[PDB]
């Protein structure tokens, strides 16, 4: 291993407090508590004969005169997730990447339905959130599988930053532990009761609730 | 639980309590699903059962596999051409208001809401109440006394109570679990009812497997319900049982 | 004006008869085929116009219909469904 879990297991680290992704190979090599987010997986994308005449022809200039209203009130009036066909088959155009050694990489990876997009990712996979986000403000990417909250906070930081429909995977982020020790019981409780109170709307006011 | 007895093959047998609902310490003493489990006169207990720190002293709860909450549902020559020049111009004034409005046609706070901190007390009377005995009547009295007060003449017996009285007009708001109040809302006669906002949750927990204190299968228990969020069966289950008809 | 806003076939003539209208038209198919077994026994002048216009494959089709040098591609009924979705 590697990352937070290898510097954990090394015994460098005691106690990893992060947006933990719970999957099933963190929960047999480490422990976790209540999970203290809601969320799922989207996409970041960018964003006297002549008067008979005369009476005749103000006619037509009124029939004119009204089809070009109808015209004119015409002209002036008249991706969507993974399920996208484009990203079934992608191609050099369409260009969706993830965080390189992250556990959406992993996510995909355990679905082999997804292998092609597991072949795609592989050749623009980015070290950090921060680089994908400047990449594709940059017009250099087409997607980005990412969280729900944090490519949020970026479309209200960057009103440019505009999400997809999709809301899969409903999972959660927690607290990584050590093996089983006493810092698990009472962490856990302490977690619920922080939930259980305003306590948590009070961090969103400090820093999820508020818009740019 | 046909799911979970599958990889872990143990045996089992159902049976209905008879006494309490839910569960209720009354004089230190626990009924209902939990109370059994205490008693150990059962090894499981499977329902709808609200994780909260009380519950989990007496009890162990495996990992939540549906999110809910607490809720509140309600009942939804040059001056001659220049002069011309004028009217054309107001045609077109008129065209673009024309356009313009066949484009437009063709395009409470909350709990702690002022109704609800001072029920009773503003010019129209409101009414609100809720199902006694219940986790969610627990919580209310244990954030805010005045407000579990004034609902004791509003107490409910049932989900189909309160949503008839809602729509007989004699209850303005219905406070109840999440979870459920969702899927009455998409499958009720019409769309006449409705939670508040988008949705909303107040106090965001799961629901949970009662089980025996200090089990040895709680280590397995739980370990089954995280692979069927990564195989994703719960999206097959839920659309069969927790779908909806309105939007 | 509110509601006016919110509102042949193989036996063709320019088919039985081929480059025979103002406009030359073109059409043909792949040989060695079922289809084309199917052509000659039943239309032989239909059939013998065609053996200027033979394709090799799926795709050649297509582009070649997409850049103009070909009006109308023959060829079986299941595949082109799935290529024209
Ligand atoms: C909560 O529990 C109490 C006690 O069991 C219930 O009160 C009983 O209500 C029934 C029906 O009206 C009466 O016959 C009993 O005599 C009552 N007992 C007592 C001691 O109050 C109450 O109805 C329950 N509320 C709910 C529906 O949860
Ligand atoms: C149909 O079959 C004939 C005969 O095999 C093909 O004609 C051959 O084409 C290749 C490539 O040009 C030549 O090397 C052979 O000498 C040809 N043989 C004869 C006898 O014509 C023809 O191309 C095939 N057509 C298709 C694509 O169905």
């Amino acid at each position: 291993w590697n990352g937070m879990m290898g510097e954990l297991l090394s015994g460098q680290a005691d106690m990893i407090v992060a947006p933990l992704t719970i999957n099933n190979e963190r929960a047999q090599y480490i422990e976790f508590s209540k999970p203290f987010k809601y969320q799922g997986l989207t996409i970041l994308v960018k964003k006297f004969s002549a008067r008979i005449l005369g009476m005749v022809w103000a006619g037509f200039a009124m029939i004119i005169v009204a089809s070009y209203t109808a015209n004119l009130a015409a002209f002036l009036v008249l991706i969507t997730g993974i399920n996208d066909p484009r990203l079934r088959n992608p191609s050099d155009k369409f260009i969706y990447a993830t965080v390189k050694q992250s556990s959406v990489d992993i996510y995909f990876r355990r679905q082999v339905e997804l292998s092609t997009m597991y072949r795609h990712m592989e050749k623009h996979n980015y070290e950090s959130a921060a680089e994908a986000i400047q990449a594709v403000r940059d017009n250099k990417l087409h997607a980005f599988i990412w969280d729900s909250a944090v490519l949020e906070f970026e479309a209200s930081q960057k009103c440019d930053l505009v999400t997809t429909g999709e809301l899969f995977f409903r999972s959660g982020f927690g607290i990584g532990m050590r093996k089983d020790s006493p810092w698990k019981q009472n962490v856990s409780l302490s977690i619920l009761k922080s939930h259980e109170n305003g306590f948590m709307e009070d961090l969103d006011k400090t820093w999820v609730r508020y818009q740019e | 639980l046909k799911k979970i007895s599958k990889s872990v093959k143990f045996t089992y047998d159902l049976y209905l309590v008879t006494n309490g609902k839910h569960g209720k310490k009354i004089n230190g003493t626990w009924n209902g699903m939990i109370g059994e489990v205490v008693m150990k006169r059962a090894y499981m207990a499977v329902g709808s059962l609200t994780i909260n720190e009380e519950r989990s002293e007496v009890v162990d709860f495996s990992v939540p596999f549906i999110e809910t909450g607490i809720s509140v549902m309600v009942s939804r020559t040059t001056s001659k051409i220049m002069v011309s020049v004028w009217a054309f111009f107001a045609v077109i004034f008129l065209a673009s208001y024309t356009a313009n409005l066949a484009a437009f046609m063709i395009q409470v706070s909350g709990l702690s809401d002022k109704k609800f901190q001072r029920p009773n007390d503003f010019s129209p009377p409101f009414r609100f109440g809720t199902v006694p005995n219940g986790s969610t009547e627990r919580n209310i009295r244990n954030n805010y006394a005045e407000m579990h007060a004034y609902m004791g003449k509003f107490n409910q017996r049932g989900v189909d109570d309160a949503l008839l009285s809602l729509k007989t007009g004699k209850l303005d708001a219905f406070i109840y679990d999440a979870a459920v109040l969702n899927y009455m809302a998409g499958r009720d006669e019409g769309c006449k009812l409705v939670t508040i906002g988008s949705g909303k949750v107040f106090a965001s927990t799961g629901y949970g497997i009662a089980i025996q204190k200090d089990s040895g299968w709680k280590r397995q228990v739980d370990l089954a319900i995280l692979q069927l969020f990564g195989d994703g069966e719960m999206e097959e289950l839920e659309a069969l049982w927790l779908t909806g008809i309105c939007h």
